[PDB]
RNA sequence: CCAUCUAUAAUUUUGAAUAAAAAUUUUGCCGUUGCUAUGGC
């Protein structure tokens, strides 16, 4: 009865708003007013104000819907979203976020704003700068709501990824400061959004983010240790990937500054159980072609003796072997000779792995085979003088 | 003719976010 | 679950930007060791650069298509504004030049069909001869 | 600015190296003019 | 390829039990018909 009528009711606003001639199209009429210089400005603000209520009204029905009637509303909303340009969309929508009192509606308004920028270009740079100042100011207000908090951070992440470099620098630094503070948030969602924003922000800023470096890496390493402890976390896999992807982005952008703390980075990769091996093995490579190999080989000895040797983890050992073989096949003539005593010291420990190893004979034999080929690769590529004492 | 017959035969993302929130 | 979906979407985006070829988020121990070592070389041999190219080209087409749609749409609205202003005599200085250009454009086009001045000279001369015999006028 | 808070000697040097190397180019050019 | 070593499967001890753990060693597709056998492409 009412539902059948109500189902019919939304066919109208779909039919009328559907963009099936200058005169007929509601969309086209809007631009003519905007393009028309003689049109009163007080007339324009009516269009902006009127649209905001219309967009809020349709969202309310969507929020409070019935599958077929639910489907029609999106057809209506899609027509509504395209009535007016991005220039007027942001002006007529950004004020409504604070005005809106419903958490569901605020959750909806954030999504639509991002969708408009999904297909925009450099023309919206001044628009995007305005949006950030609003979104940044709403973050302390919306800290209570996780879903709203997560979405706002996600929207910032997508758009800092897209032409983020062209955005005014003050916003970027403020976003980075905002993200680092939210990393400590207890809720897993805020962290992964916080880590995600740091990756892009560090990517754009590059060396200019070095000031925040003490606030990025040391917390992340501590976060990873907590990540292992809470294995019941439903987002453990997503959280761990975020930590790894955080390192991967900054391994590309700030290699030199990370060499000192490179050891803990490897500790993250080796012992990140939930993440896929392909994810880990990929970021192993990036270390090789971005960070000085000589530092790596020094660290490979320490990590092996400290953790990997007693780890008794198949994945960790295999990942360690993949690192060592990759380094030796890339390390240069001069660097290999200089670092030779440490490599041989590591080699002796590797030979002695059978004594302490808890794995079966087949594994240890296969592991030993990988050790021998790299040693043959490493002993080759040096001169007589360096090798004679070591022999 | 039946033989000929056989020969004849032979030759939105935000929408998803909206719905998934309502389910919760 | 929007927590979950939003969580995945963000990390999935990061993965494509940084590790395009890596898959997205959705037995004997010796064999495991061998597999990982094999995965190293093939991943090293993966052709990531063309993957990055493909996603760019896909995105560029969508942005280009929308840009054309905006470019087309505003011209129709722009031309509409010219109609209403012209009928009401609200023409601005800019609008009085665009139409004036159209006068030149159309008038320039009609000149080609108007033919040359040199040809009309003998055409006119031939034209009179044929009239005067058929129209007569001696009587 | 060269950040020193919460950063080791090696990291500080990298900040020093990038700044000085960039400043080397114009400083040398300035010296050539003054000569 | 042969051996060897693993893997899979079975009996057994603690064990309500799970659990670990020593120990040992009929079709490519589609049906019908039984609880097995044959009809179409």
């Amino acid at each position: 009865e009412f539902l059948t009528f109500m189902n019919n009711t939304f066919e109208f606003i779909n039919k009328i708003t559907e963009e099936t001639d200058v005169r007929r199209n509601l969309r086209l009429k809007v631009y003519s007013v905007l393009l028309d210089e003689t049109s009163d400005k007080k007339l324009i603000r009516n269009i902006r104000e009127e649209f905001g209520t219309l967009l809020e009204g349709v969202l309310f029905f969507i929020n409070s819907v019935t599958t077929e009637i639910k489907e029609i509303l999106f057809k209506v909303l899609g027509n509504v979203l395209q009535i007016l340009p991005v220039d007027e969309f942001v002006n007529a929508v950004l004020p409504l976020l604070s005005t809106s009192t419903n958490e569901d509606i605020r959750y909806h308004l954030t999504l639509v704003i991002g969708s408009k920028f999904e297909l925009e270009g450099s023309e919206a740079i001044p628009i995007v700068n305005n949006v950030m100042k609003v979104l940044l100011d709403r973050m302390p207000l919306e800290s209570k709501s996780v879903v709203i908090s997560q979405v706002i951070l996600n929207t910032m992440t997508a758009l800092v990824s897209k032409y983020g470099k062209k955005l005014e620098g003050s916003i970027l630094t403020q976003a980075l400061t905002l993200a680092t503070e939210k990393v400590s948030s207890d809720m897993t969602e805020v962290k992964i959004s916080s880590l995600a924003l740091i990756t892009n922000c560090v990517q754009v800023l590059g060396v200019k983010s070095i000031a925040f470096y003490p606030k990025i890496v040391p917390p992340s390493i501590k976060l990873f240790d907590a990540s292992l402890a809470d294995s019941s976390n439903p987002l453990k896999e997503q959280l761990q990937v975020a930590i790894l992807l955080l390192f991967a982005g900054l391994i590309k952008r700030i290699p030199s500054f990370l060499m000192s703390n490179i050891l803990d980075v490897l500790h993250v990769i080796y012992f990140s159980r939930e993440v896929d091996s392909s994810i880990r093995l990929s970021v192993i490579s990036l270390i090789i072609e971005n960070i000085d190999l000589k530092e790596v080989l020094k660290v490979l000895f320490r990590i092996w003796s400290t953790e990997i040797a007693t780890s008794n983890d198949t994945v960790a050992v295999s990942l360690f072997l993949s690192t060592l073989e990759s380094t030796v096949e890339n390390i240069d003539k001069k660097s290999a000779t200089s670092q030779s005593p440490i490599f041989f010291k590591l080699l002796l420990s590797l030979f002695e792995f059978r004594s302490i190893s808890s794995f079966d004979n087949n594994t240890i034999s296969r592991i030993e085979a990988s050790v021998h080929e790299i040693s043959n690769s490493y002993v080759l590529k040096m001169n007589d003088k360096v090798f004679r004492p070591l022999f | 003719k039946k033989q000929v017959e056989q020969r004849l035969e032979f030759y939105l993302a935000i929408q998803e976010a909206m719905e998934l929130y309502n389910k919760d | 679950q929007t927590s979950k979906y939003q969580a995945t979407s963000v990390v999935n985006g990061l993965l494509s930007n940084l590790l395009p070829g890596v898959p997205k988020i959705r037995g004997s121990k010796a064999q495991l060791i061998d597999r990982n070592l094999k995965k190293r070389v093939q991943l090293q041999n993966r052709d990531v650069h063309k993957i990055k190219k493909k996603c760019k080209l896909v995105k560029k087409k969508k942005v280009k298509k929308h840009k054309l749609d905006k470019e087309q749409l505003e011209q129709l609205a722009k031309h509409q504004v010219l109609k209403k202003h012209q009928h009401e005599g609200t023409l601005t200085d800019h609008e009085r030049k665009y139409l004036n250009k159209l006068i030149k454009r159309n008038s320039q086009n009609l000149r080609s069909w108007d033919l040359e001045e040199e040809v009309r000279d003998e055409l006119e001369d031939i034209q009179q001869s044929i009239l005067k015999d058929t129209v007569s006028t001696a009587n | 600015e060269i950040t020193v808070d919460g950063l080791d000697a090696n990291q500080v040097w990298w900040q020093v190296k990038l700044v000085l190397d960039s400043i080397d180019g114009d400083l040398i050019q300035g010296i050539q003019e003054l000569k």
